[PDB]
RNA sequence: CGAUGUCGGCUCGUCGCAUCCUGGGGCUGAAGAAGGUCCCAAGGGUUGGGCUGUUCGCCCAUUAAAGCGGCACGCGAGCUG
RNA sequence: GAAUGCCGGCAUGAGUAACGAUAAAGAGGGUGAGAAUCCCUCUCGCCGUAAGCCCAAGGGUUCCUACGCAAUGGUCGUCAGCGUAGGGUUAGGCGGGACCUAAGGUGAAGCCGAAAGGCGUAGCCGAAGGGCAGCCGGUUAAUAUUCCGGCCCUUCCCGCAGGUGCGAUGGGGGGACGCUCUAGGCUAGGGGGACCGGAGCCAUGGACGAGCCCGGCCAGAAGCGCAGGGUGGGAGGUAGGCAAAUCCGCCUCCCAACAAGCUCUGCGUGGUGGGGAAGCCCGUACGGGUGACAACCCCCCGAAGCCAGGGAGCCAAGAAAAGCCUCUAAGCACAACCUGCGGGAACCCGUACCGCAAACCGACACAGGUGGGCGGGUGCAAGAGCACUCAGGCGCGCGGGAGAACCCUCGCCAAGGAACUCUGCAAGUUGGCCCCGUAACUUCGGGAGAAGGGGUGCUCCCUGGGGUGAUGAGCCCCGGGGAGCCGCAGUGAACAGGCUCUGGCGACUGUUUACCAAAAACACAGCUCUCUGCGAACUCGUAAGAGGAGGUAUAGGGAGCGACGCUUGCCCGGUGCCGGAAGGUCAAGGGGAGGGGUGCAAGCCCCGAACCGAAGCCCCGGUGAACGGCGGCCGUAACUAUAACGGUCCUAAGGUAGCGAAAUUCCUUGUCGGGUAAGUUCCGACCUGCACGAAAAGCGUAACGACCGGAGCGCUGUCUCGGCGAGGGACCCGGUGAAAUUGAACUGGCCGUGAAGAUGCGGCCUACCCGUGGCAGGACGAAAAGACCCCGUGGAGCUUUACUGCAGCC
RNA sequence: GAGCUAGCCCUGGCCAGGGUGAAGCUGGGGUGAGACCCAGUGGAGGCCCGAACCGGUGGGGGAUGCAAACCCCUCGGAUGA
RNA sequence: UGGUUCGUGGAGCCAUGGGGGAAUCUGGGCGGACCACCGCCUAAGGCUAAGUACUCCGGGUGACCGAUAGCGCACCAGUAC
RNA sequence: CGCGGGGUGGAGCAGCCUGGUAGCUCGUCGGGCUCAUAACCCGAAGGUCGUCGGUUCAAAUCCGGCCCCCGCAACCA
RNA sequence: CCGAGGGUAGGGCCCGUGACUGGGGCGAAGUCGUAACAAGGUAGCUGUACCGGAAGGUGCGGCUGGA
RNA sequence: GUGGGAGAGGGUGGUGGAAUUCCCGGAGUAGCGGUGAAAUGCGCAGAUACCGGGAGGAACGCCGAUGGCGAAGGCAGCCACCUGGUCCACCCGUGACGCUGAGGCGCGAAAGCGUGGGGAGCAAACCGGAUUAGAUACCCGGGUAGUCCACGCCCUAAACG
């Protein structure tokens, strides 16, 4: 069937991508968070231009 | 008229469409003055506001002329009579004189190439406008503003009016469609004529496609829901409400009277 | 009750006898034929259909007869639903 | 030592089940330490509106080459999408960006919000939408519309030359638009050819023949030709297009009414460039050479594509902005702008490979899912259907034998034809097309493919229409009539309704529980009620604001009923809602009669009765397509029976019409009648309606239904009652090799007994040790800390005249 | 968190081939004019058969599956809500 | 209304959202309703070290662990997945 | 089986809970009106209060046991 | 070839019969009520509509077969 | 044909006043309505009666007749438009052109049906209050369809002279 994994880049770009976490105070502080971690990766990365 | 169908289709047997006759050789609108992009969404800044809106025939708006002050004087031409996929009436494309092209809601009885004004002036005739005061009593009338110099906001309908009923000082009272009985200002503007396209009520949907052309969604009853949907949702099969009928968020739907009692608006009203 | 799947049907049977039939027998208000009733006896047999989920039952057409009951109202790691 | 304990390790089931589509394989020869599995050739099979080819998304090195085989591959592996290394992705014209706007997003001004933040015209961001200049070949082992060859374009910038008032983010024009049906002329693509080109080929009885086989094109500027799209020309007057216009618009006169003219596309033609089979020889993993100076021509079919803003019709009335044309303003007119020709300038990112899939989403090389374009031929009425088959790609990454039961899938059957069973569930009959021919009923359309029939192949003869061609041949479509031929059978294979009668429910097409319900449930046009006068009602939000609506009573919200037909009776006592400037009660407040605490007092500070005081309630009226409700017990007719009639009690009023043992009837298989040999079902009636009933509508209704019930016809393996056959497993061998489960086990029956159902206790009976294929009675067999039930002062969802608050409104 | 799912908004795309034959238009007829009736043309429809496609009706298989929803035969819609 | 031990209590004091609304030392607040007396302070402007908290970071010590312990990580761990 | 409501002149109903008096309508009877009957008018008659028990000074009335009558209930399995 | 006739399939008409139901006719002395004929005690009759155990009533308009 | 005449003959538009009912304002009290008699009903929440204003609908007093017009059904305030029939004078024209009329077609009171509108008065049904033995009637108080309009059906009558 279809599953629920339907990749987009440009979704998960401007759905999880380091612009929108900046843009709310939500998002700040998962950075934040993802930061104090030592998270090598703070949001998802997106490949291609 | 109204156009009727054989039935060669269930739901065609039913049917009936307007008669499109009084539509001058016209069918497509005019640029320059209208149409607007016109911007379909069935609710406000997020979430849906009023139920059951949506899908429906693509439009363009006609940005019409609700206000006839700004050519007191200037007669025009009416040039054309035409759909309005916007409101139940049927619009007149008019020239003016002056060059400018204006669309005015189209009153019963208007024929092309007839000549039409407002002002003071102006000849009591279909299709002119003028402020209240100088129409003679009696006279039956539309497009009437509420407050001067504010737009047309009574009795625009397919087939509406108002007539015309007495003054009084500064107001002339008003016999407004639902039967109301208003103080309108004398200074406020008014059209003579009725609307016109009045066998608009005469029309068949049909079916339910049609109703969605036109944009309505499908309205499910609060029978057919659960409670934490509706008051009248549950119980078991069928139920006849157990309480006094109402609205989804709890208010009572017949009877219970809803204009506010303090509206300044009062002391102008005379009716139901 | 940290689970003994619960009606009926089907499938496969098997057992008890307080025996429906067949074998044996006494009494009979047993002429004979056919019955009645009790005793011995389970080796074998104990049909097909209509209605009903039905068990049962009521019919239909037959029969030597169309037996009662037990096996977790036998049998769902065998089927059905 | 126990916690269905936690982490780890190793057992058991077990050499067991399985090894992922039943599209299928065989052989010869290579390589190699080692071949069913790698390369090659020959034969065979499968796909072919794909299982072929091309884009997009996603993926990200998987592409190409060399060397490798421990692991990954469900076996093997010399192989690989695997490991090591090396290479490989070339653009002014393709896509995206230094272009534009959509929904939405962001957002200066502005508004709002305890903070965070929320709105928000202009603007900005935002694209498979608009705008926009490259086509055809050749090369690499791996890229090419990117490199190269030919031919052809676009922007800039700077020059010369010739024109004109030039000139804006500003005005106007355009861009610019729906759905169905569509004409004319074209291309794509396809079929035919006695014509042209070509290696060859006569087989096995015959054929050296207009014989077979293969192939007969592609691109292409200017100029032409054929189609076709767009479009009037003057002159006046001008107050509108938010300054200004000569522009547009509006009025008025003249000339056109035409595509005549101007453009602008498409298609043919074109200087030129290029391609170019079968077969044979070769050595490749594959391509190379020859065939060749290849030929490259005539017919016919023909689009859904092109001309495109074509045309007609209809209602539900069908984006925006820039580029582009023009108009003028500031300014500038030694500028500038248009046109022609030269020269120079032309950046950034993508480009490999996969791509209906072993490279994407499903933990897997997973029978699943995944958007767009091409998708040849023949036959079957047509077609993207179905059978075969081009090109091209595959044989699905375990095999080999065997020929048990049993299972899956499939084929056939004597006689009977539903006796099967909950039910004709399943399976069968039926089936395409042409022509006969079709009932009740009906909303006049339908019911209709009703039903029921007949025709269907091939051969020869006569003969009728078109289409393309000149009015003709051919070629291509449709027809008619006449003889005859063969077979069990002519839509000879594949695709292709079983039919009728009668009830229930819903009018109808639609929708729904994604993953057990597709329905009689939801929806539906339509009907009625009720709110709403516009800063509407209502809804979301603390607000600002937004929806409603750029609407305005023929409109918008809420509620029910649910096409249509005939209709929807009585009760307003209670509850609801609606209406009542009386009254009663009613809070803060007002008012202070009156009294209190301190003070030597002036004073300061306390309570506090009258009385004036809202809505709400009470009270008075209305209202049922508002919530709801719509009786009992006796008696009576000149045979009995029964009760039109009467008495009485109570109610707010005592269910009318119509229906009724019903999706409603407990007693119940009610009682009659019909179908049947037989009928708890079914259909028609009666009414004794436990417990129908009129918009939670009542009684009907043509038509519709993967709904539900009953009957018959037809047909059958459903059954009597099975039998045989096929293939995929099951079984034996070689290779890889799990699982839940498991206190340990050296694990028999009977009658007992034991916490009441014993392999384990007693007595007795039976019984040599170990397996293999099978069957499921048992191990209260596995699986899930029972779903039902109860318990816990456990939890949640839901309700209301439970309590208490809150939003909201008064 | 709406890359599954529900609804809506903006912008694109797809729907072979067959049947049935509404209005209207045209001629003819009828009348005083009409209505109306005959053809012929016309090509409408939450119309019909049927692919793609979108579904998921009945039965079987599958049940440590190919698959945490699948496969086989069958079946509903397929110009529209 | 909040704060205080103070939950309306005889309920003060300190803050305040709403209404009314003074005075400048013979002026004002307070000592738990209030009043008298006796006393204590001088509101409606601001600043102000140190003593006090914490431990990312360095150092020291341990009747603290010793690779299933000790930080999740003694090991290229907030990694693989 | 459980529950709660009911038996009163000839008919239908009141009278009970706050024990002492049994009342209403109809019917029946006698008379009057009418030629006659009904209607109407004047008078009258009529009740072991389902049975059994005792509580009281006293039971239709209060409390128990039976008896018919009516209505409700019988649910999870 | 046609063809009596048989077979199958579906229609049309007529007659017979059917639980039950509809109204009707007729039958000396059963029930209820009083509609009509006299101004029949509400003039009557009527087409229509609604309601009612029944004759019948009432609404609307009409007629003289009444003042 | 020329020339005139009477008319509630028909359709469409427009308009006038009297009266009824509801609303508002003034003034005003203790009852008003109603019948055979009453009661229901309305009224100190200010009725009835009177005055002033407003709205709305239907029907047209006097003229009016025992009259006129029409083929009937039927037609009645006034104005205008459009239109049918008809009668007289003159005897000018045509010149037998006539009468009736199965069927067809049209018209057709009232009540009734559909869609929409309108709704003041009246009023089936319906609810009350009296009357009666009972009253589903007659009388009284209310009251919905309908009565009115547009369009479309319905085709009946003591459509009677
Ligand atoms: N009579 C002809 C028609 O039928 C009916 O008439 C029938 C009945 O109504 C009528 O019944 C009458 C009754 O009306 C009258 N008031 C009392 C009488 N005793 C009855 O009598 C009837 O029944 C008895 C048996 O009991 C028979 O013997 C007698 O012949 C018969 N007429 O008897 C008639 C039978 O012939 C209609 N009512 C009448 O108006 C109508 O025109
Ligand atoms: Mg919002
Ligand atoms: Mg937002
Ligand atoms: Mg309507
Ligand atoms: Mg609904
Ligand atoms: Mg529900
Ligand atoms: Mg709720
Ligand atoms: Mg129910
Ligand atoms: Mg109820
Ligand atoms: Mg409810
Ligand atoms: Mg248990
Ligand atoms: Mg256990
Ligand atoms: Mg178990
Ligand atoms: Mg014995
Ligand atoms: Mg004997
Ligand atoms: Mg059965
Ligand atoms: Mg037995
Ligand atoms: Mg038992
Ligand atoms: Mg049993
Ligand atoms: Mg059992
Ligand atoms: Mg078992
Ligand atoms: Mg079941
Ligand atoms: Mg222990
Ligand atoms: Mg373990
Ligand atoms: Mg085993
Ligand atoms: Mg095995
Ligand atoms: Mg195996
Ligand atoms: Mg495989
Ligand atoms: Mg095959
Ligand atoms: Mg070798
Ligand atoms: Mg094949
Ligand atoms: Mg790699
Ligand atoms: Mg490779
Ligand atoms: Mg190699
Ligand atoms: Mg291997
Ligand atoms: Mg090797
Ligand atoms: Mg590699
Ligand atoms: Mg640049
Ligand atoms: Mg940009
Ligand atoms: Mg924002
Ligand atoms: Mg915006
Ligand atoms: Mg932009
Ligand atoms: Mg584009
Ligand atoms: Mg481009
Ligand atoms: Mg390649
Ligand atoms: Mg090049
Ligand atoms: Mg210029
Ligand atoms: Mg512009
Ligand atoms: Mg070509
Ligand atoms: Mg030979
Ligand atoms: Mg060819
Ligand atoms: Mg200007
Ligand atoms: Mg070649
Ligand atoms: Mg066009
Ligand atoms: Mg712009
Ligand atoms: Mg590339
Ligand atoms: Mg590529
Ligand atoms: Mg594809
Ligand atoms: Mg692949
Ligand atoms: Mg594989
Ligand atoms: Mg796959
Ligand atoms: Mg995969
Ligand atoms: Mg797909
Ligand atoms: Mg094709
Ligand atoms: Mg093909
Ligand atoms: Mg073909
Ligand atoms: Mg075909
Ligand atoms: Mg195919
Ligand atoms: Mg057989
Ligand atoms: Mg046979
Ligand atoms: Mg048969
Ligand atoms: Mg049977
Ligand atoms: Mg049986
Ligand atoms: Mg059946
Ligand atoms: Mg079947
Ligand atoms: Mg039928
Ligand atoms: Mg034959
Ligand atoms: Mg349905
Ligand atoms: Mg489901
Ligand atoms: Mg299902
Ligand atoms: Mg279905
Ligand atoms: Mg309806
Ligand atoms: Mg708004
Ligand atoms: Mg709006
Ligand atoms: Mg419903
Ligand atoms: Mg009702
Ligand atoms: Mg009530
Ligand atoms: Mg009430
Ligand atoms: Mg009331
Ligand atoms: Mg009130
Ligand atoms: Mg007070
Ligand atoms: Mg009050
Ligand atoms: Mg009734
Ligand atoms: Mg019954
Ligand atoms: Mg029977
Ligand atoms: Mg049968
Ligand atoms: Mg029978
Ligand atoms: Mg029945
Ligand atoms: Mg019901
Ligand atoms: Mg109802
Ligand atoms: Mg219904
Ligand atoms: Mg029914
Ligand atoms: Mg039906
Ligand atoms: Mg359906
Ligand atoms: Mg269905
Ligand atoms: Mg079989
Ligand atoms: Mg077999
Ligand atoms: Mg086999
Ligand atoms: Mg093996
Ligand atoms: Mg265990
Ligand atoms: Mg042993
Ligand atoms: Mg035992
Ligand atoms: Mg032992
Ligand atoms: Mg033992
Ligand atoms: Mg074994
Ligand atoms: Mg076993
Ligand atoms: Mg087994
Ligand atoms: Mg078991
Ligand atoms: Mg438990
Ligand atoms: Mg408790
Ligand atoms: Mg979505
Ligand atoms: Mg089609
Ligand atoms: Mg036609
Ligand atoms: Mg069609
Ligand atoms: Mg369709
Ligand atoms: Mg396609
Ligand atoms: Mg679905
Ligand atoms: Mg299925
Ligand atoms: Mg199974
Ligand atoms: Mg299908
Ligand atoms: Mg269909
Ligand atoms: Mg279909
Ligand atoms: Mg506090
Ligand atoms: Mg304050
Ligand atoms: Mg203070
Ligand atoms: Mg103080
Ligand atoms: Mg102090
Ligand atoms: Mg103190
Ligand atoms: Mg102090
Ligand atoms: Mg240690
Ligand atoms: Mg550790
Ligand atoms: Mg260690
Ligand atoms: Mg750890
Ligand atoms: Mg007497
Ligand atoms: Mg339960
Ligand atoms: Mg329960
Ligand atoms: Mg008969
Ligand atoms: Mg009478
Ligand atoms: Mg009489
Ligand atoms: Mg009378
Ligand atoms: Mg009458
Ligand atoms: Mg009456
Ligand atoms: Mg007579
Ligand atoms: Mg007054
Ligand atoms: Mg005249
Ligand atoms: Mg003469
Ligand atoms: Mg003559
Ligand atoms: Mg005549
Ligand atoms: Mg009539
Ligand atoms: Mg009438
Ligand atoms: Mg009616
Ligand atoms: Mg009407
Ligand atoms: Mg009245
Ligand atoms: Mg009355
Ligand atoms: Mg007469």
């Amino acid at each position: 069937m279809k599953r629920t994994w339907q990749p987009n880049r440009r979704k998960r770009a401007k759905t999880h991508g380091f612009r929108a976490r900046m843009r709310t105070p939500g998002g700040r502080k998962v950075l934040k968070r993802r930061r104090q971690k030592g998270r090598w990766r703070l949001t998802p990365a997106v490949r291609k231009r | 008229a109204v156009k009727k169908f054989k039935p060669y289709t269930p739901s065609r047997r039913f049917m009936t469409v307007a008669d499109f006759s009084e539509i001058t050789k016209t069918e497509p609108e005019k640029s320059l003055v209208k149409p607007l992009k016109k911007t379909g969404g069935r609710n406000n800044q997020g979430r849906i506001t009023v139920r059951f809106r949506g899908g429906g025939h693509k439009r363009l708006y006609r940005i019409i002329d609700f206000k006839r002050w700004d050519k007191v004087g200037i007669p025009a031409k009416v040039a054309a009579i035409e759909y309005d996929p916007n409101r139940s009436a049927r619009i007149a494309l008019l020239h003016y004189v002056d060059g400018e092209k204006r669309y005015i809601i189209a009153p019963d009885g208007l024929q092309v190439g007839q000549q039409v004004v407002a002002g003071p002036d102006a000849p009591i005739q279909v299709g002119n406008a003028l402020p209240l005061r100088f129409i003679p009593v009696g006279t039956v009338v539309h497009a009437v503003e509420l407050e001067p110099k504010k737009g047309a906001k009574l009795a625009r309908a397919a087939g509406t009016s108002a007539q015309i009923q007495g003054r009084e000082g500064d107001y002339v009272i008003l016999r407004l469609p639902s039967g109301e009985l208003r103080k309108v200002h004398g200074e406020c503007y008014a059209t003579v004529g009725a609307v016109g396209n009045a066998d608009h009520k005469n029309i068949v949907l049909g079916k339910a496609g049609r109703s969605r052309w036109l944009g309505r969604r499908p309205h499910v009853r609060g029978a057919a829901m659960n409670p934490v949907d509706h008051p009248h949702g549950g119980g078991e099969g069928r139920a006849p409400r157990g309480r006094p009928p109402a609205s989804p968020w709890g208010w009572q739907t017949k009877g219970l009277k809803t204009r506010k009692r303090r509206k300044p608006s009062s002391r102008f009203i005379i009716a139901r």
